[PDB]
């Protein structure tokens, strides 16, 4: 079992904004991490794959990054329908794990 | 445009069998790629258990081995999973997937609440 | 690396995932490790496979390359991790509809650290053309590697091959060695295998050759491919392509010392001489 | 005793002092008697001495 300690689970902010906020994974999951876009009340979206690469399809201004131990997305330019809650998944071992989750408000 | 559906009654009693199905219209499960299946708490928590792939062989997760069975069929092009042994705690949220793996989980479902009472 | 070959950790093939930004004093390979998934080799590589076994691992970071009007996510049968997959490292590139044509492109990578990177691209040797015309296009096929020692312009050779697991293609991957605040420009309209993370030497190792499994309650430095050598004698009859801090390769098989006298049972002659003989009488010295 | 049939690569470099050319200088050795016969449509640095 590897543990997903997404950190933290809240934070609000403005339209226009950048938000960095961390996925922290247990061991070593080298390039293995694909996270998620959970609407409240619609069905969870991949936007990044392999750490890295934009599933086609969605609008550009995503950006995923870091390797590692530690992973960071970040959104520059916030806009209002980016409340969700952004789960991120370990692809390294089995099992699977998932994370607990982050809020994502406007302020 | 890739589209799946489930189907399945909404009910359980504690110690029943209640069977999830999930039929895929437009696309075989032959080409390679597997097929999970995502599980989805009150408080928006979330756990794998299983999958079946395009060449017959399961894996599941190791605390839920001794009650899971994964199989599939072709002229329904469906996978089957009864879930035995079930509890009040299980209400849950099931996802039949499309599921890529190590590219991720690509493509999802709209998912039904099912619910465990008494 | 077990079932991953010491060159597949800057390619990343689906045995090598667990690999791609390792960190060791001790690399070590085996029979079974294939350095490719996709079947192909590396030109030049016994240099390559030098240069990495004594690296100290590989510390993987991002080229920052973006790629437009172009799909990216080649995949094939051959490389399997759960589904039909790709290296880890590299992007096969091909065109956007399948027979319209690859447009011509352009990019470049200013090493910026201290140290010396390694960039491995690659060079896709098809089945045909009827291949090359439907992953890149028509026209022909040119790949020019250039930097400020360096520009060799490459260009893929199809045809019909063997099969090796499946498929009658190849990928041969080339490499370079950037110097600090220099560039490769890659100029390419096709049979490109493009880099996405070069790789910067992190520290010192060593490197073997072998067949068997690991032991870290065991304490040793000469190693060869049936296992370790651990003494303090200079000579060693067991394997001439040991590596490490090893002992001097020998032809024969036992060479000896003493601590005393030549033996009388009962350079002046003093050994059984006018004193002729010996004793049990003493049993302390000699 | 030589034949190579040398062909330039060209495309964009990093400058070194200012220029993003190259010139690459092959070599031979001719034995008495000799000839080398070069045949050439650009591209080529033609030796004079």
């Amino acid at each position: 079992d590897i543990q997903m300690n997404q950190s933290p689970s809240s934070l609000s902010a403005s339209l226009g904004d950048t938000i960095t906020i961390t996925c922290h994974a247990s061991q070593n999951i080298n390039v293995w991490l694909s996270w998620y876009q959970q609407k409240p009340g619609n069905i969870p979206k991949l936007l990044i794959y392999k750490a890295f690469d934009l599933h086609t399809g969605v609008p550009s201004r995503f950006s995923g990054s870091g390797s590692g131990t530690g992973f960071t997305l970040t959104i520059s330019s916030l806009q209002p329908e980016d409340i969700a809650t952004y789960y991120c998944q370990q692809g390294q071992t089995y099992p699977f794990t998932f994370g607990g989750g982050t809020k994502l408000e406007i302020k | 445009m890739v589209q799946l559906q489930e189907s399945g009654p909404g009910l359980v009693k504690p110690s029943q069998s209640l069977s999830l199905t999930c039929t895929v219209t437009g696309y075989s499960i032959t080409s390679d790629y597997t097929w999970n299946w995502i599980r989805q708490f009150p408080g928006n928590k979330l756990e794998w258990m299983g999958y079946i792939t395009y060449s017959d062989t399961t894996s599941y997760n190791p605390s839920l081995k001794s009650r899971i069975s994964i199989t599939r069929d072709t002229s329904k092009n469906q996978f089957f999973l009864q879930l035995n042994s079930v509890t009040t705690e299980d209400t849950a949220t099931y996802y039949c997937a499309r599921s890529d793996g190590w590219y991720g989980f690509a493509y999802w479902g709209q998912g039904t609440l099912v619910t465990v009472s008494a | 690396l077990g079932q991953c070959g010491l060159l597949g950790t800057i390619t990343g093939p689906p045995q090598c995932d667990q690999f791609l930004e390792f960190s060791a004093d001790l690399i070590i390979e085996r029979r079974e490790g294939s350095d490719v998934c996709y079947p192909g080799k590396f030109v030049n590589e016994e240099a390559l496979r030098q240069i990495l076994r004594e690296s100290g691992g590989i510390d993987k970071e991002s080229m920052g390359f973006t790629y437009n009007g172009i799909r990216t996510n080649g995949v094939t049968s051959a490389c399997r991790r759960s589904g039909s997959s790709f290296y880890a490292e590299m992007k096969w590139l091909l065109s956007n509809t399948d027979n319209a044509a690859f447009p011509q492109m352009t990019k470049s990578y200013k090493n910026t650290r201290e140290s010396p990177a390694i960039i491995v691209w690659g060079i896709h040797h098809s089945v045909s053309t009827a291949e090359q015309t439907k992953l890149y296009g028509s026209g022909n096929k040119l790949v020019t590697v250039g930097s400020s020692n360096y520009q060799q312009s490459f260009v893929p050779s199809p045809g019909a091959r063997p099969q090796v697991n499946g498929l009658s293609g190849r990928i041969d991957f080339h490499w370079l060695i950037l110097n600090p605040n220099d560039t490769v420009t890659f100029s390419f309209n096709g049979a490109f295998i493009a880099p996405d993370r070069a790789s910067f030497l992190r520290g010192k190792s060593m490197g073997i050759q072998s067949g068997v499994q690991v032991d870290a309650n065991c304490e040793g430095d000469c190693y060869h491919s049936g296992g370790t050598i651990i003494s303090n004698l200079p000579f060693q009859n067991i394997d001439s392509r040991a590596v490490g801090k090893c002992p001097r390769y020998v032809k024969q098989r036992s060479l000896l010392l003493a601590t005393g006298m030549k033996n009388v049972p009962e350079l002046f002659g003093a050994i059984a001489g006018f004193i002729e003989n010996g004793w049990e009488g003493l049993i302390d010295g000699w």
